[PDB]
DNA sequence: TGGATCTGGCCTG
DNA sequence: CAGGCCAGATCCA
């Protein structure tokens, strides 16, 4: 379920378009969110029980206010 | 004319060109590390041993109401005399000059435990622009206590200045600035016997004058073989500066000044042309109103400084120095600075 | 306009090389200034160019993402990467970041970290260093880079 | 017995 | 595999 929540997430922060083609997976990034950080909370208490990555609290937390300001993530990336 | 290896902790690249050795009560300190301040030491300042030739460098941590000063990388200190230490100026991390003054303390010490105390001092009048490299001392005049500051070099004005030739610096002004610690004020004075810049000179204080011998002018490539000195009295109205051209003096620059016995100071160290490097050391002999510079025997270096290129120091002022040797490659890191001390 | 491969070789033009290590900030910032300088100066100016038998005017906007995480740390004016404070873009701590991990919002920008640093410096409500420290919400350092608060794609993916 | 002194762990690379 | 910050085990005057 944790891995399903992940792959979820995913298509959000890695298309050049988040606003298009993935819309229902934009809608529900943040219940996915919240899903993934109880299951980490609850589940996984013996990794992250105070100690998580700040790459998990950007995915978890900043991720669609960048959308919602820039327009895109991953179009800005460092792959070029 | 004594020479001896001191090893390093695990602060090695900690150490850069331009750093400051600043004494209190016979404690020795260092300033001017590389790299903005980390976590391990957030003041900045650094505690300076050496015990069986070994530097461990612990922190040292500033008063409540003192403020934290950014590694000046080419400041000017002075040893004023109830004791403070003098700042001002020199180049940021980030290679922007600063124009503030900053004076330091120690508040309080424990058992082998210091703290200090900065505070900033603002200046009001013909504040001199931001440099680095030059020269600050002090004198004494009928109770009167004030110090004199001297050109050094510059970045263009900001009129003048494109970013293609964003870093090139050019000497200042040869202007004789008086500024006074205990009101914050300063009055320009230009002398006519002052005609040409000097920069990265060697000072030295006494009574009522200053002996400035040495130093390179950017204007025409050479380094002069001047020595002035600088006389300050303190009647009730203005101050009076008057400058006085000494024969005898040498053409050093970026030279390493300590005090052996009283009224006895040498020159250690320094550049003497763009190639070459200042093997020999002068005795420079103070006096009341007489100046005498004689050669003193040699120090056997060793072979790593005579093929060297570049080395650094300051003064830690019991009768010594502290003068760096770059050491090895860089990416091999470990061992990149060979530091060596000098016994006079 | 719109760039079709965002991403690819094709597209980014280099402007300064350099061979310098990363962390060495004073050439860094001796062999950056220049750009910056230029960055600065013509971010309020107007650009008049020749376009095939007509002038034409130009604006310019900037954003800067393509910056890793220690990147943003080191030239934002900001601490290590393993520090309390984790977040590029919000002041919260690790653990704070454990307990709470949903809500968040995002308040760290170029001329905050600039007056915090000057904050810093200055001292002016006489504490300590872990009192000065936490009204910083952790700047220790003079940025000199303006960039906006984003998250690098590939390097997320990487820690994922 | 209360700060010094390592020391492995965690974070980005 | 280098580099930095941090909570925890020794430890010594
Ligand atoms: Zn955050």
């Amino acid at each position: 379920e944790l891995m399903d929540l992940y792959l979820k997430m995913k298509p959000v922060w890695r298309s050049s378009c988040p606003a298009k083609e993935c819309p229902e997976s934009l809608c529900q990034y943040s219940f996915n969110s919240q899903r993934f950080a109880e299951l980490l909370s609850t589940k996984f208490k013996y990794r992250y029980e105070g100690k998580i990555t700040n790459y998990f609290h950007k995915t978890l937390a900043h991720v669609p206010e960048i959308i919602e300001r820039d327009g895109s993530i991953g179009a800005w990336a460092s792959e070029g | 004319m004594s020479l001896q290896m001191v090893t390093v902790g695990h602060n090695i690249a900690l150490i850069q060109p331009g750093f400051s050795l600043m004494n209190f009560d016979g404690q020795v300190f260092f300033f001017g590390q590389k790299g903005w301040p980390k976590r391990s030491c957030p003041t900045g300042v650094f505690h300076f041993d050496i015990k069986q030739n070994h530097l461990k460098l612990k922190p040292a941590i500033f008063s409540k109401d003192s403020c934290y000063l950014p590694p000046l990388r080419y400041p000017a200190t002075c040893s004023y005399k109830k004791h403070q230490y003098i700042i001002h100026g020199g180049k940021t991390p980030n290679n922007e000059l600063s124009d503030k003054i900053y004076i330091m303390s120690v508040a309080c010490k424990n058992n082998k435990k210091v703290t200090f105390r900065c505070t900033e001092k603002d200046l009001v009048g013909d504040v001199p622009e931001p440099r680095y490299g030059h020269s600050i001392d002090v004198v004494y005049s009928r109770g009167k206590s004030m110090g004199v500051l001297f050109g050094g070099r510059s970045y263009m004005p900001s009129t003048q200045r494109t970013t293609e030739k964003w870093n090139s610096v050019a000497d200042c002004l040869p202007h004789v600035f008086l500024i006074d610690f205990e009101f914050g004020c300063a009055t320009s004075y230009i002398l006519p016997e002052l005609q040409d810049g000097l920069s990265f000179h060697v000072s030295i204080a006494r009574n009522d004058t200053v002996y400035i011998l040495g130093g390179h002018s950017l204007a025409s490539n050479i380094r002069p073989a001047n020595l002035y000195r600088i006389r300050v009295d303190l009647p009730l109205g203005t101050p009076a500066v008057n400058c006085t051209v000494l024969p005898g003096g040498i053409s050093v620059s970026s030279a390493i000044l300590t005090q052996t016995n009283n009224d006895e100071f040498v020159i250690v160290g320094g550049y003497q042309l763009e190639n070459q490097k200042r093997m020999v050391c002068s005795l420079v002999s103070l006096g009341d109103n007489t100046i005498e510079i004689s050669e003193m025997e040699t120090p056997d270096w060793t072979s790593d400084i005579k093929h060297s290129k570049i080395w650094f120091g300051s003064n830690m002022g019991n009768g010594t120095i502290f003068l760096g040797i770059p050491g090895d490659n860089k990416q091999a890191m470990s061992e990149a600075f060979y530091f060596y001390t000098l016994r006079c | 306009f719109e760039e079709p491969k965002p991403n690819s070789e094709l597209c980014c033009k280099p402007l300064c090389l350099m061979l310098a290590d990363e962390s060495d900030h004073e050439t860094l910032t001796a062999i950056l200034s220049p750009l910056i300088a230029e960055r600065e100066a013509m971010k309020s100016s107007e650009l008049t160019l020749e376009m095939g038998g007509i002038p034409r005017t130009f604006k310019f906007i900037f954003r800067g993402t393509g910056y890793d995480e220690k990147l943003v740390r080191e030239v934002e004016g900001l601490e290590a990467s393993g520090s309390v404070y984790i977040c590029t873009l919000c002041d919260t701590t690790r653990l704070e970041a454990s307990q709470n991990l949903v809500f968040h919002s995002i308040t760290r920008s170029h001329a905050e970290n600039l007056q915090r640093y000057e904050v810093w410096r200055s001292n002016p409500y006489h504490e300590s260093v872990e009192e000065l420290r936490d009204r910083v919400k952790g700047v220790s350092a003079k940025p000199f880079i303006e960039t906006v608060p984003s998250i690098d794609a590939l390097h997320c993916d990487i820690g994922n």
